[PDB]
């Protein structure tokens, strides 16, 4: 397989606000799999945030961001979108969109590809 | 601050573990290197600007 991920969005924001991220995929993969976002805090480990199937049927979210982050999909651009609000100080980190190339998701341990880091910073 | 004092640390053992444990150092903001890996990575010189 040969898949390229283009990430867009990020910057400096105020606490409790909303910002913009979106990831597009190109190339060719084995199958139409899941797509998710991964968070890396500075000095910490890389942990997943959520995971959405390609057909927007079932959604999976982490317990730490449930009810605060959401992810949807385009209908004419093949680009995944995500929205967030009520951002807090811990959200300042580097985000990466990742493609999981299997039909049914079991766990977030095996990750196929990674995108360029998008650093988001929130403060007063 | 304008006449910041410069100190150099080299040809010795760099003990960041002592620095990492004092309560008064409330502000500890590090970039480029993780705070927990300071003693692992070896650098030729350390420059302290006080």
């Amino acid at each position: 397989s040969a898949v390229q991920l283009q990430a867009s969005g990020g910057g400096f924001v105020q606490p409790g606000g909303s910002l913009r991220l979106s990831c597009a995929a190109s190339g060719w993969a084995e199958t139409f799999g899941h797509m998710g976002w991964f968070r890396q805090a500075p000095g910490k480990e890389r942990e997943f945030v959520s995971a959405i199937d390609w057909w927007d049927t079932v959604h999976y979210y982490a317990d730490s961001v449930k009810g605060r982050f959401t992810i949807s999909r385009d209908n004419s651009k093949n680009t995944v979108y995500l929205q967030m609000n009520s951002l807090r100080a811990e959200d300042t980190a580097t985000y990466y969109c990742a493609y999981w190339d299997m039909d049914y998701l079991q766990n977030s341990i095996p990750v196929d590809y990674w995108g360029q880091g998008t650093q988001v910073t929130v403060s007063s | 601050v304008y006449a910041w004092n410069r100190k150099r640390i080299s040809n010795c053992v760099a003990d960041y573990s002592v620095l990492y444990n004092l309560a008064p150092f409330f502000t500890f903001k590090c970039y480029g290197v993780s705070p927990t890996k300071l003693n692992d990575l070896c650098f030729t010189n350390v420059y302290a600007d006080s």
